[PDB]
């Protein structure tokens, strides 16, 4: 209402959603692998 | 015995206003203010006889909240 006291007002909420899970593209470690045929990426970057 | 329903119709107005006072007190237990801003303090009737022209004994009337 038009305005001491309380802003008086009945407004309910309905609930909660997911919108979306977004991934934390963070570099992660390394581990050594013998295996000449491994490779990783420093770096932003994705083999196609 | 007309009186009698007088009586009786008085006595029934004055034991529904305190329910209805009652009633009320309940619903406020938790209210925390009015229109005004001021706290809601808690109601109460006054029962009086309404013996006015039948000497000491008559109904009851609600003399007040």
């Amino acid at each position: 209402g038009a305005q001491t006291t309380l802003p008086s007002g009945l407004q309910i909420g309905t609930g909660v959603r997911p919108v979306a899970t977004e991934r934390l593209h963070s570099q992660g470690n390394l581990s050594q692998t013998n295996n000449s045929k491994d490779v990783a990426i420093k770096g932003q970057g994705f083999f196609q | 015995l007309l009186n009698i329903f007088d009586i009786a119709g008085s006595a029934l107005a004055a034991q529904s206003k305190r329910l209805n006072v009652a009633a009320s007190n309940l619903a406020n237990a938790d209210s925390v203010t009015g229109p005004d801003g001021q706290p809601y303090r808690a109601k109460q009737v006054v029962f009086q006889v309404d013996a006015a022209p039948g000497q000491a004994t008559g109904g009851v009337k609600v003399a007040s909240v």
